[PDB]
């Protein structure tokens, strides 16, 4: 629930 | 090899109200291990004044996979705060497992409001200590 990461990558 | 597949990490930050970190700055916990031969290495990262402008009113809380023997692991996680009696409060959980590649975090940017946390009436900072509790279950 409302989980995110401080980075993202393809 | 057998493996530690579920684990609970408890971390107390003293003088929490005194944290001088600005928005974006991090407090990083010690590294803890799990999995085939302590080969999964983890830590917590907290932003006492929020990760970013969107979360400026919150403490932001993340689980970081520091390293792993292969590319990745998938894990579910739950964060909570322990009150003075050691009881869980204000828990947030991931619900599903998330893909942790080496060096990646997952967590809650808006974990708890700073004003709520700092208010003595709520009992979340006994002796001005913040005790965080992170429970992790790694997908097999």
């Amino acid at each position: 629930d409302e989980v995110t990461s401080t980075t993202s990558s393809s | 090899s057998g493996k530690v597949v579920k684990f609970s990490y408890m971390w107390t930050i003293n003088n929490f109200s005194f944290c001088r970190e600005e928005m974006g700055e991090v407090i990083k916990s010690s590294t803890f291990s799990s999995g085939a031969n302590d080969k999964l290495k983890w830590c917590l990262r907290v932003n006492p004044k929020g990760l970013d402008e969107e979360s400026k009113d919150y403490l932001s809380l993340y689980l970081l996979l520091v390293s792993c023997p292969k590319s990745e692991v998938r894990a579910k996680f739950k964060f909570s705060i322990l009150n003075a009696k050691g009881e869980e409060t204000k828990a947030m959980e991931s619900q599903r497992a998330y893909r942790f590649v080496q060096g990646k975090d997952w967590g809650f940017k808006k974990f708890i409001r700073r004003d709520f946390l700092l208010d003595e009436a709520n009992g979340l900072l006994p002796d001005d200590k913040l005790t965080l509790f992170c429970e992790v279950s790694v997908v097999q």
